[PDB]
């Protein structure tokens, strides 16, 4: 019994942290389509290109 | 007459042996009853603590 007790634990806390990782990609999606504009593109492929 | 005592005798020891068989017999039975008996409450004393 204290086994699965155990073990039961470890699943929830792996259930939550999957949640909290899929969250925190999305919010970070959104987050740059609302944020990036010609500085932000003109600085990633500026860049992309001093190292291409 | 002599024969009759030595048949009673042997009748006697018959006897005990029928005895002795039904007795651990019995005895057995018994291991296996309290056995079983202690496994399924000890095994809903796990359910319970897990559920806890």
């Amino acid at each position: 019994a204290q086994a699965e007790i155990e073990a039961e634990r470890k699943r929830a806390r792996e259930e939550l942290r999957k949640q909290v990782a899929i969250l925190a990609v999305a919010g970070a999606e959104k987050i740059i389509e609302r944020s990036v504009d010609e500085a932000a593109n003109s600085d990633i492929v500026d860049k992309l290109v001093a190292e291409l | 007459d002599l024969d009759l005592a030595k048949a009673s005798a042997t009748d006697q020891l018959k006897k005990a042996k029928a005895e002795a068989q039904v007795i651990i017999e019995q005895a057995n039975k018994r291991r296996s009853q309290i056995l079983d008996e202690a496994k399924a409450e000890a095994e809903q004393e796990r359910t319970k603590i897990v559920a806890q």
